[PDB]
This record gives structure tokens, C-alpha cells and sequence, in this order.
């Protein structure tokens, strides 16, 4: 006896409702106990309303009765401001979000997708540690996922949102990407945690000193620190609005032709530079006046603060701005200023 | 509401003068807005006619980009 | 690696490493980006890549030292190879992080038995060999002539598919 | 630019001698040169004899007129001389012969104006050349998710598949519900009816459909259907038209004559065509996809960009009655030694195999299916994929050409 | 020709016509169980069913003439 | 470099699921990528059934061993069930059938060493790839 | 198709017959044959002389029949005249479809010399993703 077509469709609908919370009630409760949103709720707040199409929702580890749908990551595609993107989000409710085989295969499939279409990819990272029951599989799939940045580096923008403890092997894929945005007091990044640093070296260190968001931003591992995940999503939107989808296409043109004549704001530049040569001033006073408007979108502002790297627009066209900041260390080009500029 | 409207900056027409004006302006409209029916056809594109050195960087930044840009 | 790729020299990786050196000084010194650049370079390189593992290949040491997953072409291991996510002592230490009573005799017995089992069953060549993460386990004396045969096979390697573009970006 | 040839002529002008053969050779050489470069369409509107047949054979599409057009290499009189066979020109080379038997005619028009209308429909899907995009109609896409934008016609797909897996349905009912305005230009409709191929639009964008047809040979693949779909796929891929496969295939048609006429060699052409193709490739599985036919009909590892399955999809190595024989052969032998009701044992084991494995979910678990979807979602998934994959940044290893089975 | 013929070997499960009934192209003529499918065999042309030759439950071979239209 | 496949196998390993079909698809896709890039030679030295038949068909040359190798998609027992035809596996798929009838075998060797000799002779005429100089 | 697309050196030796569309298929000059040579026994024609004379000098054979002549003897004499005039290599050689008519013994030398001349060829074809061979 087979089931009817209607019964099969009803079964599908209920299985899809299961696969939207595959960790089950206890993991939902532990997530609400910590107050974090789900991986899907994160994706749905990033993307344009209703644009998300999930790929591999029903994936499971082969030959494992204890496998859970999705294997600990959500992957799919959607739009930001109507422009295609790929997105993945770690789901710490399934196997603590550790890297399984199907986790690897799904993220690899997505990376190949965005390479094939030529669109940005956003990773929402919170914890992708080694899987306790199959750590050699996690080692292999960290490496397999890493390798596929070969398809993307300098072809499509890659963005990493650091919404949790990015530790161990999990640090090396994000650090390949073009833009890392960490939530303050929530995102962390470090190879070796405080416990093992203590028991190997004897040293004591806190999470914040080791890999806190503002420390990693001053070190230049993180490009942006924000106070909330919503602010991270808005920084990503603003960032992508200066950029083409890929190495080939054109960027969006925003407000061309404004203010075609000399303005009073242009005339303020004639007296903006101090008379005395020793006096410092804020370079943002110049940058806010020489481009199309005040939308000087700064990147890695904490890293080497004697240097400004920002996007701006000229006649509606996006440009990169590299400016010295006399307000900080007289604007001398130090170590971090040099590498910030070179990367930008 | 963030469309740029027609503004009568000076003068105050009657309804009939406004109607005559707007009918004339609409007849003077530019026709169909944009040639949305324009289609990509790269056959015989000028960049394919150029001689490139076998090691020319313009193979990347000119030829390839022109073929691939969409 | 970038220099060698630029001048078309094949790369031979000879592995005996626990991976990245832990500590606050290395983290502040930039170990994440520097490892990222090592990974970037090894995947970027088009030249033939052959690997021989001698003893340890733990974690990122395994990955970066010409693993097959990072596009190495031929991977061999001596029978002393130990391929794992972490060494036996690190696995034992987290084992003992739970129910921590490190002064007791019984937990030292548990550590010793765990390390013994781990070095017999986990940190070996054999799981990687049975999964095909490495291409062969070899007698050490074979290495010289096997390198000759392998690099003769790989001499005309063409690396693809790759999308031509201005350049690859790297952690910088 | 497209080249249209209207063919009607008694072969070489005999009085001129070998010069006519030299000009035939040059014509053929130009057809081969143009192959895959510009669309070539051949109308046959009278008797085409001798050398006149080979140029149409080399073009991309052949349209013949019913009763009034013929193609043949050598006439009935020579055939009678050499073989004794008595045949009319109509039986030898008429439009019905080249549709149903030889697989050479892509369309059989009711008359000359109907033939012209078909040619204009074709050209409306085709680009002018392989460096150009197919002509795209501007279509107002609704705004919202796939679930939010379902129509009543989309909802008709949720009930289309019969409750019995032994009951066929006409695959045209699916094709015309996913295509815009129900408009499907079927190609070669009177040949190898176990597979349906043709052109339509999704949101204005030309697509090639390839779909198994359950009402003919249960939708099995065979020699003729494999060759029909292989060349349709290669034409679409030459001219940048993306393809959608609708899959309901139990396997290959069993028979000694399929093996002797070369099902292995000739069926492999469809594998090759699909694996060569670099346009967007979407698969929709609507019930069965078994074994080697699963591999052929747009599997993920053959490079299908998007694979979706309906809840009724059955993806398996083989049918459960075959599988049980091997996966439980030991148990059946033990029961036979015990003298048990091994027939009821086979029924029970088969039911368990069907309930465990003959479904879409094992392939979805492996990620061979990207999503298992309500049937109404099909048009939305297709439209999304085709919009995103207008340019695919994929490449083959450099070669002069491939070596497809012939 | 006018012969509707069995395209497959199979078991006749149902006959959808009677002798002398008018039929139109694409009308159902018989249901043959073959390859685990209730395969429809249909009239290819308009006419009248003559020489109806098949019975419910009959196994028939490929190329059996089912009826002449 | 040339790829030589020696084929001898009863199809997909049925206890393994559709995973075997995914691997078949990957193998065929590689045969299609390699087509016209490197010489691909298939020796058939036993009964190749089901999915094992398409990879040979995608390679450039097929050498079968007489009376001791077969290729067929569907086995004689399924053929018997569906069509009533009795056929031996040798009539269905033998080296002689795939030479003289279906045009799938490029050589029928009298034995395994004769098949290897034919393969070495074939290779002696071929370059290693589509861009190297001929021997 | 395969012959027309091939861009390697293509050499044709016509030994005896090459009629009709098969002359086109078997390596005709305008199908891109680099060197065509013919033996003295070559016979290059639209069709066999019996068919050709069954067509040209039709009507003439029919008024011979109406006048009651021995039309079978006339048909024989017309066949011989056609064979002697046209069914030979020389009309093709006059139009340059044959590059040389050669003693058969010269064949090995001509082939070797042509292959050495043609060992490097450039042939330029329109750009395509791939061709669309009949299948
Ligand atoms: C022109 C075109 C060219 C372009 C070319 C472009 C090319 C680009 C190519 C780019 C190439 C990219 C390459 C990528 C390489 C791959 C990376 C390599 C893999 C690794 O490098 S791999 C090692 C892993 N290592 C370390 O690494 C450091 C050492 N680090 C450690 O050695 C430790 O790991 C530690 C502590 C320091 C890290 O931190 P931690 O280990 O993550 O955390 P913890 O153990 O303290 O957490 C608490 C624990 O309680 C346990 N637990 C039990 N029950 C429960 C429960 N109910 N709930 C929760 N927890 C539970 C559980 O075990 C959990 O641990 P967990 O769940 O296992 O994390
Ligand atoms: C390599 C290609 C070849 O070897 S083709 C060699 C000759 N083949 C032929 O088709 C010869 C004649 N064949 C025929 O049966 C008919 O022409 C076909 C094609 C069937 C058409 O029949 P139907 O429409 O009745 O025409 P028809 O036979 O009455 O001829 C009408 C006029 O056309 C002429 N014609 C015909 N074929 C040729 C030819 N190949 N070369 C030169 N002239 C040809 C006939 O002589 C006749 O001319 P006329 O106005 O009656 O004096
Ligand atoms: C049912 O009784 C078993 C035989 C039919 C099996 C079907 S037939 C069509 C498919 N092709 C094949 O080889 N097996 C499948």
C-alpha cells in the first residue's frame, strides 16, 4: 500500500516544519535561555523580506540515526536591496553547530553557487567548532571549505559576521573574507582559548583580552565592531551599496549630478587648514566636503587610526578614499596604517 | 512621496490653462521611457578585432572584461 | 611558496608538526592572518604539490602542510604518521577538564589509558588512509624514487578550472 | 544572422556533371562551418532528392510539409532495381516517414503557411547567433516569496500526480502549467513520444523543456528518445537557451533490439549532451528517477544547477521488487529452507524497502536534491534559478572539440 | 494503416471501446499492464472501432492488432 | 596523461543507496570533461552491467575480450519478464554482439594478453594529450 | 560533418569510383581536402553512366522507340559514349577538384610528401561554443 499524493504532500509540509527547528524543544529552550535568535531568524533579518530560498534543509549525516536535519548550518540565497546574495548561518542548536560532513558539503555547494552566478556571499558565524564524535571529519571539512575560497578571492565580495566565539579551525575561513563585522561582547576570535593557554604556557588571560571584538579590531583582524546584530546587517547593506556584485559588473550609481556649481561648503575648504604648521585637525572636515555628500563610509576605523580608508561617491560613482588623519599621531604612517591601506 | 514633481514656480494658471499646458507637455513627452527591448549581441564587437600581444594585460582588463561584463 | 609558484618549481612538503604555536604572544603577533596567508599561498600555487608526512600532522599543521583537501596533488605518509585534529595529550586534557580532579590517582590512570587508546586508534596513518585523505602509506626507503615517479607524472600539471582575473586577494 | 533554406529540387543537375558535386561540397562545408554559430532552419516543401537531403540534415531544424514534401537519397526506381522492394516516394521519404521512423523532421506542417508559422515561432525563441542572448520579453514579476505568489494554476500541480504509482499522466499538463501563457512549441512531437522536448518561456525568458512522458513506454528512455533529447539539448546549449528537465523515468526500455541497435552507445549521447551543456540546467523530479536513468536525467553530479523533487518523487537504485531479491536474498533462502510462505515474505520485505528508501528524502539527505517542494512551487524555483544563471561562470578544459559517441 | 496495435507486450486490464463505436484521435482504446504501468493505448485517427480482438485479462504480444479504426 | 579503465562489475552496489548513482554521475561527468583532452581506453574483461556500461561508451576506445566479457544495461531475466525473450548473457552482450551488431567494441581480443597488446599498440599511435606533440 | 570539421591534414587518394553524394562525403576538395590525387582508373561522376544516359538522351531514346529503332542498342552506344567522355578523372582534374592524376605506384610517395608539407596547418573557423553535429 502506498500513501496518496495528498498524504505525501502533508508529510512533506510537516517534515519541513520540523526541519525549521531541527534541534528540538530542549535546544530551542537553551537558545532562548541565552537570548540569541535562531540561525534562520538571523538570515531573515539580514535578507530582503521573503527573498530567502533555503538549500539542503533536509540534509543529514549519512548512516547516523542520531543525525539532525541541516547538520548545523543554514544555507541559501536571497537578495539584499534587490541584489542577489548567497548566505549561510551557523546553527549552534544542532551538534553545537560543529562542522560535520554535510555541513561542509552544504557550505561548499553555496560557495560554488556564488562563484558560478558571481554574487556576494555572507557568512553568519557564531560557533563552528570541531565535532566531538567525528573530529577527523571536521578537520577534513574545514580544509575542504577553506579550499573553495580559491573560487571567490577577488571575484566576489565575501563578508563574515562574527556573532559568537570563532575559535580553533573556525578562524581561518573568516580571515580570508573581505569584511569582518563583530558584535561587541558577543563575537570573539582566537585560535587557542584561555584554558589551554593557561595549561600549556601557564599564562592567565580573559576572553576579551585574548580575542574580544575591540582588541581584534585594533589588531586589524576585524574591520567593524557594532553593538547589535541589526547594526551588523545595516553595515553590510551600506557596504554592499558601494560595490559591484563581482569582479566584472558595475556598481550602483547613486544620486549623480548633485550640486553641479561651487557651493558654500566648497568655499569652507579655503579656510579649513590651520595657519600654524604644528596644529592638528580632523581630516573628516575635508572628506565630508570634497565628495558628493556626507556618505563617507569608513572601514576598519580602529585598526590604524592615523589612516582613513573609506568608500565615498563622486558624481554618483563609488571610490575608495585613503586619507591621512593628522588628528592621530600627526598622521604618521605606522605599521597598521600601512597594512590597512595595502589591503584596502 | 518622493517623486520630483512639476512645479509652477511663478504664475497662477486657471484650470483651463493648466489643462492646456499639461496636455502640451505630455504630447511633448519623450515617447517610450527607455529602450528596454535592447538585447545583448556581442558578434563582431570591436574589442575582438584588436591585435593583442600574447602576454598583453589588456586581455584581462579589456577583452575579458568586455565579454564578461553584464 | 609564492616565489616557487612564480618560477614554476614543484613543491615538496615534509610534515612533522603539531600545528600553530599557541599563546597570547603569537595571537598578538598576528598568527591568524599569517596562517591565513600560508593557506592562501598553498591553495593559490599552480605548481605540482607532493606531500610526505613524517610523524605528526595535527590540526592546522595537517591542513596547511600540503593536505589533499588544500589541493595537494599526491599525498604519502610514513607508517609513523599521526594525523589528527589534536594530539593525544590535548584530547586527554579536555577529557580531564570534565570531572576535573587532577590530583587523584584514578584520573591519571584514565589519562594514561585514554592516551594509549588514542595513539593506537585515532592518531595514526590508518583512518586517513582508509578514507583516502592520503594516497598511500609507504616504507620510508621508498621516498626518493617515489618522489621521482610522482613528479615525473605531474610535470605537465595544468591547474583548473580557474577564473582569470586581476589577482587573488590575501589576508593583508 | 539566421539562415533559412527552402529546399525543393531533383538533386544535381546531371548535364552539368561534377561541378554540381563541387558546389554541393561547398554548401555542406558552409553548413558545417555555421553549425552552432548561427541558427539554420530548413523548410522542405517539395521532393528533395540526392545531394539536396544532406544540407537539411546538417541544419539545426527541419520542417517538412505533409504529403507535398519528400526527402530521399535514392529513388524508388533504383530501390526496385537493386532490392526488389516496391515503394512510393511518399512511403520512402514523406514527412510522416521522416517524423515517426527516421527522426529527421522536427515538424510536420499541415501546409505551407503552417510551416512558415512554425518557423517564425522557432525564430522567436532563438538568438541571431551564439554570441547573443535569446530575445527576452519584459514580464511584470509579482513581488513576494514563492509561497506568497502562488496562482490557482500553480495549485493545480499539487493534485496532478495520480495516487497510484502505476497510473500515467500526460506530462504536457505539467509543461503548460509551468510555462508562460501555456504556450509550448513542441519539437519533433511525432517521434519517440516517450520523451517530450520543446521551447517555452518562463517570465519572458526562452527555455528548452526535456521531459519524460509516462503515457508512452511508461516514460522509459530508449535509443530514439535519447537521440531526440541529446540533440535538442545540444542545440539549446549552442544558442544559450537554458534547459529544464521534468523527470519521471523508470529506467531504460528492456529488450534485445535495444542492445543490438546500440542503446549503450546511443543512449550515452544524452549523458554527453547534458554533461557538456553550460547553460543553466534545472531538474524537477516528478515521481520516478531510477538507476542509470537517474544519472542521465539531470542528476546533481552531472552538473544540474538546481534539483528539486516533488513529494511523490521516487529516487532509488532500482525498483523495490528487484532490490529485495539482492538485499534480502539470504533471508529469502533461509525462509525457503524453512519452507515458509516466501511469497508473503517478499511482499513484506518489499513494502519495508518501499517505505524506507523509495522516496525523495535519501537523495535530499545526501544533498542530491536541493529542495523537496510542494508541486505548486515549481514555477517559482525555475524562474528564480533561470534569472540568476543568465551568465554561468563555468568552463571545460581546453579542447578542439569533444568526442561524443556517434 | 487503420490497425491499432499493442505497442508493448502486456496484460489487458480494461477495454475502453465497443465494436462499432465511433472514436476520435486520442480517445482511449485499451489499458495494457506493461512495465508496471497501466499504459493507455489510444486511437490514432477518427473512425469506427472494427474487429475488436482483445478481452479483459488477456495477455497479448507486441504487434497484436487491437482494433481497426 | 592517458586514462586506462579496466571494467568488470555488476553495476551499482545495491545495498549502498543512491550514493552509488551520485558517484556514477561524477565519473561520467569526468569522462565528458576528459573527452577529446586525454586518450581514454576501456578494456572490458568481464560482465559489465548497468551503470558500468556508460563510462566505456564515453571513452575513446573499447576493447572487449572474446567470449569472456559482456556489456548490457538490463539483464536477461528482466528482459525475459518484460518481453518474453529468452537470451543468454553472451548473446545479449557478448564481444561479438558489440562488434558486429551495435558497433560499440573497437576490438575483440582472443584473450587478456592480446587485449593488452592491442591497448599498447593503440597508445603507441596517440599523443598523451590534445596539445602534446605526437610520438 | 566529421570530415568537414576536421582540421588535421586530410589527403584523398581516389582509386576507381567516386559517384554522386558519396564523392562529396569521401574527402572532396571543397569539403576541405588538402590534397586530392586520383589514379588513372578513377571514375568521378554525378551518377553511373546507365542512369545518366537514362536521363540525358531521354526523349531521344523515346523517339527512337517511336521510330522503332533498336533502342537497346542505342542505349548501349550512348552509355559507351558517356563512359568514354565523362566517367574518368579528367573532368574533375580540369576543374581542379583533383590536384593530380598519378600512376598508382606514386601513391606512397605522394602521400608522404603531402603529409610532410601539411604537417603544420592554420585553418580559421567562426567562433562557437561547440558544433551541433547530427545525432
Ligand atoms: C587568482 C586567483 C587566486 C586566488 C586564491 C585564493 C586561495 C584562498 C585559500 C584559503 C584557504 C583556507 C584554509 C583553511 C584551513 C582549515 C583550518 C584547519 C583546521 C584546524 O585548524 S582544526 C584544530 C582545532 N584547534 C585549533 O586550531 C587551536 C587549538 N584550540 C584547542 O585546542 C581547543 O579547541 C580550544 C579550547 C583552545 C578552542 O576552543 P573550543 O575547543 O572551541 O571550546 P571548548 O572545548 O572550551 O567548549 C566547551 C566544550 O564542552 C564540551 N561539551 C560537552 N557537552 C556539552 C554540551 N551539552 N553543550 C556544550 N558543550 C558541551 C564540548 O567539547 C565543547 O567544546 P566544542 O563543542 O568541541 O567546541
Ligand atoms: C547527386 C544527385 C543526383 O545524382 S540526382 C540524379 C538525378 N535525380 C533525379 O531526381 C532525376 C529525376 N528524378 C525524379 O524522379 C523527379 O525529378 C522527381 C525529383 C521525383 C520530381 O518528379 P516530377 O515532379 O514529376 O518532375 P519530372 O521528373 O517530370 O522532371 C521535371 C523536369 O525537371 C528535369 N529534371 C529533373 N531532375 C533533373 C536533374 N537531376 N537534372 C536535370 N534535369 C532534371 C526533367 O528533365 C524535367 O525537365 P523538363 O522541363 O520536363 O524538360
Ligand atoms: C516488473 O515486473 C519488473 C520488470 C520491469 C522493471 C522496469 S521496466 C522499465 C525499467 N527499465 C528496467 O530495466 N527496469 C524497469
Amino acid at each position: 500500500t502506498n500513501k496518496t499524493t495528498a498524504e505525501l504532500l502533508a508529510e512533506l509540509r510537516e517534515k519541513l516544519e520540523l526541519a525549521k527547528e531541527p534541534g528540538g524543544e530542549k535546544a530551542v529552550a537553551k537558545r532562548e535561555k541565552k537570548g540569541i535568535p535562531s540561525a534562520r531568524a538571523r538570515i531573515n533579518a539580514l535578507l530582503d523580506p521573503g527573498s530567502f530560498i533555503e538549500i539542503g534543509a533536509l540534509a543529514k549525516t549519512p548512516g547516523d540515526p542520531n543525525a539532525l536535519y541541516g547538520d548545523g548550518v543554514v544555507t541559501g540565497r536571497g537578495t539584499i536591496d534587490g541584489r542577489p546574495v548567497g548566505v549561510f548561518s551557523h546553527d549552534q542548536t544542532v551538534f553545537q553547530g560543529s562542522v560535520g560532513e554535510m555541513f561542509g558539503r552544504k557550505v561548499a555547494r553555496l560557495m560554488e553557487w556564488v562563484a558560478m552566478v558571481g554574487c556576494p556571499i555572507i557568512g553568519i558565524n557564531d560557533s563552528a567548532g570541531a565535532r566531538i564524535q567525528d573530529a577527523v571529519t571536521s578537520l577534513a571539512w574545514y580544509a575542504e571549505l577553506g579550499r573553495r575560497h580559491e573560487m571567490l578571492r577577488g571575484l566576489v565580495p565575501e563578508i563574515s559576521l562574527i556573532f559568537g566565539k570563532c575559535a580553533g579551525g573556525a578562524v581561518y575561513s573568516p580571515i580570508q573574507t573581505d569584511l569582518l563585522v563583530a558584535v561587541r561582547d558577543q563575537g570573539y576570535m582566537f585560535i587557542t582559548g584561555p584554558d589551554v593557554i593557561k595549561d600549556v604556557t601557564g599564562e592567565d588571560v580573559t576572553f576579551d583580552e585574548l580575542g574580544g571584538a575591540d582588541e581584534q579590531a585594533k589588531r586589524g583582524n576585524i574591520h567593524k565592531v557594532v553593538n547589535s546584530e541589526a547594526e551588523a546587517y545595516q553595515y553590510v547593506r551600506d557596504y554592499l551599496s558601494f560595490l559591484p556584485s563581482n569582479h566584472f559588473d558595475n556598481p550602483p550609481i547613486v544620486n549623480p549630478g548633485m550640486e553641479p556649481e561651487i557651493t558654500p561648503h566648497d568655499l569652507e575648504l579655503d579656510s579649513i587648514v590651520p595657519d600654524a604648521d604644528n596644529m592638528a585637525y580632523d581630516m573628516h572636515e575635508i572628506l565630508l566636503r570634497i565628495f558628493d555628500d556626507g556618505d563617507v563610509f569608513e572601514i576598519a576605523e580602529q585598526r590604524g587610526p592615523a589612516m582613513i580608508t573609506a568608500f565615498a561617491r563622486v558624481d554618483g560613482h563609488p571610490v575608495g578614499v585613503i586619507a591621512n588623519q593628522p588628528m592621530v599621531l600627526s598622521g604618521a604612517i605606522d605599521n597598521e596604517a600601512s597594512d590597512k591601506a595595502a589591503s584596502f | 512621496d518622493h517623486e520630483a514633481h512639476i512645479k509652477v514656480l511663478r504664475g497662477e494658471p486657471t484650470p483651463e490653462e493648466m489643462a492646456a499646458l499639461m496636455a502640451v507637455l505630455a504630447s511633448a513627452g519623450g515617447g517610450p521611457a527607455e529602450p528596454v527591448k535592447k538585447e545583448r549581441n556581442m558578434w563582431g564587437h570591436p574589442v575582438d578585432k584588436l591585435r593583442y600581444s600574447v602576454f598583453s594585460w589588456q586581455r584581462v582588463t579589456l577583452l575579458e572584461r568586455t565579454h564578461m561584463r553584464r | 611558496i609564492r616565489f616557487c609558484d612564480s618560477y614554476n618549481l614543484p613543491l615538496v612538503f615534509v610534515v612533522d608538526t603539531p600545528g600553530a604555536m599557541p599563546g597570547v604572544a603569537e595571537e598578538k603577533g598576528g598568527i591568524i592572518k599569517r596562517g591565513g596567508r600560508f593557506f592562501n599561498a598553498i591553495v593559490e600555487a599552480d605548481v605540482p604539490k607532493v606531500t610526505v608526512i613524517i610523524r605528526k600532522a595535527y590540526g592546522g599543521g595537517y591542513a596547511v602542510m600540503g593536505s589533499k583537501q588544500l589541493s595537494a596533488d599526491l599525498n604519502f605518509a610514513w607508517p609513523t604518521a599521526r594525523i589528527a585534529v589534536i594530539g593525544a595529550e590535548g584530547a586527554a586534557q579536555l577529557l580531564v577538564k570534565r570531572f576535573p580532579d587532577p590530583n587523584a590517582p584514578e584520573v591519571q590512570k584514565i589519562r594514561d589509558d585514554f592516551i594509549e587508546g588514542y595513539n593506537l586508534n585515532m592518531a595514526t596513518p590508518w583512518i586517513a588512509a582508509e578514507r583516502g585523505y592520503i594516497d598511500a602509506v609507504i616504507q620510508p626507503h621508498e621516498t626518493r624514487l617515489l618522489l621521482r615517479k610522482s613528479l615525473r607524472l605531474l610535470r605537465d600539471k595544468q591547474n583548473g578550472p580557474k577564473v582569470q582575473r586581476k589577482h587573488g586577494l590575501l589576508p593583508l | 544572422r539566421p539562415l533559412i533554406g527552402i529546399n525543393d529540387g531533383a538533386g544535381a543537375r546531371i548535364q552539368e556533371g561534377v561541378v554540381s558535386l563541387g558546389l554541393y561540397s561547398r554548401i555542406f562545408h558552409n553548413n558545417i562551418k555555421a553549425s552552432g554559430v548561427i541558427p539554420q532552419i530548413s523548410l522542405i516543401m517539395g521532393a528533395a532528392a540526392g545531394g539536396h537531403v544532406y544540407s537539411p540534415a546538417l541544419t539545426d531544424f527541419v520542417v517538412m510539409v505533409d504529403q507535398t514534401s519528400q526527402m530521399f537519397i535514392t529513388g524508388p526506381d533504383v530501390i526496385k532495381t537493386v532490392t526488389g522492394e516496391d515503394v512510393t516516394m511518399e512511403e520512402l521519404g514523406g514527412a510522416h516517414t521522416h517524423m515517426a521512423k527516421s527522426g529527421t523532421a522536427h515538424y510536420v506542417a499541415s501546409g505551407e503557411q503552417d510551416a512558415f508559422d512554425y518557423v517564425r515561432d522557432l525564430l522567436s525563441y532563438l538568438p541571431p547567433n551564439n554570441y547573443a542572448d535569446p530575445p527576452l520579453y519584459p514580464v511584470a514579476i509579482p513581488e513576494g516569496s514563492i509561497e506568497e505568489t502562488l496562482t490557482d494554476e500553480d495549485l493545480e500541480l499539487d493534485t496532478l500526480i495520480p495516487d497510484s504509482p502505476n497510473q500515467p499522466y500526460d506530462m504536457h499538463e505539467v509543461i503548460t502549467r509551468i510555462l508562460d501563457d501555456d504556450e509550448f512549441l513542441e519539437v519533433q512531437a511525432g517521434y519517440a513520444g516517450n520523451i517530450v522536448v520543446g521551447f517555452g518561456r518562463v517570465e519572458g525568458r526562452p527555455v528548452g523543456i526535456v521531459a519524460n512522458q509516462p503515457t508512452q513506454f511508461a516514460g522509459c528512455l530508449d535509443i530514439n528518445a535519447s537521440e531526440k533529447a541529446a540533440r535538442f539539448i545540444r542545440t539549446c546549449d549552442c544558442f544559450n537557451i537554458p534547459i529544464v528537465l521534468l523527470v519521471d523515468v523508470p529506467g531504460f526500455l528492456p529488450g534485445t533490439d535495444q542492445e543490438y541497435n546500440g542503446i549503450i552507445r546511443r543512449g550515452a549521447k544524452l549523458l554527453y549532451a547534458y554533461g557538456e551543456a553550460t547553460v543553466a540546467k534545472v531538474t524537477v523530479i516528478t515521481r520516478k528517477s531510477y538507476g542509470g536513468a537517474y544519472c542521465v536525467m539531470g542528476s546533481k553530479d552531472m552538473g544540474a544547477d538546481v534539483v528539486v523533487a516533488w513529494p511523490t518523487a521516487q529516487i532509488a537504485v532500482m525498483g523495490a521488487s528487484g532490490a529485495v531479491g539482492f538485499v534480502y536474498r539470504q533471508q529469502l533462502k533461509e525462509a525457503a529452507k524453512n519452507g515458509e510462505d516466501v511469497d508473503a515474505l517478499r511482499l513484506e520485505l518489499q513494502q519495508t524497502y518501499e517505505d524506507t528508501l523509495v522516496n525523495p528524502y535519501i537523495a535530499a539527505e545526501r544533498g542530491y536534491v536541493d529542495a523537496v517542494i510542494p508541486p505548486s512551487h515549481t514555477r517559482g524555483y525555475v524562474a528564480n534559478a533561470l534569472r540568476l544563471l543568465e551568465r554561468k561562470i563555468v568552463q571545460m578544459p581546453p579542447k578542439k572539440h569533444g568526442n561524443i559517441p556517434l | 494503416g487503420d490497425a491499432v496495435t499493442a505497442p508493448m507486450q502486456g496484460t489487458v486490464v480494461k477495454v475502453a471501446v465497443e465494436e462499432g463505436q465511433e472514436v476520435s484521435a486520442g480517445d482511449l482504446v485499451v489499458v495494457l499492464e506493461a512495465m508496471k504501468m497501466e499504459n493507455p493505448v489510444t486511437a490514432h485517427k477518427d473512425g469506427t472501432i472494427t474487429g475488436l480482438a482483445v478481452e479483459a485479462g488477456a495477455a497479448i504480444t507486441q504487434g497484436t492488432v487491437i482494433a481497426e479504426i
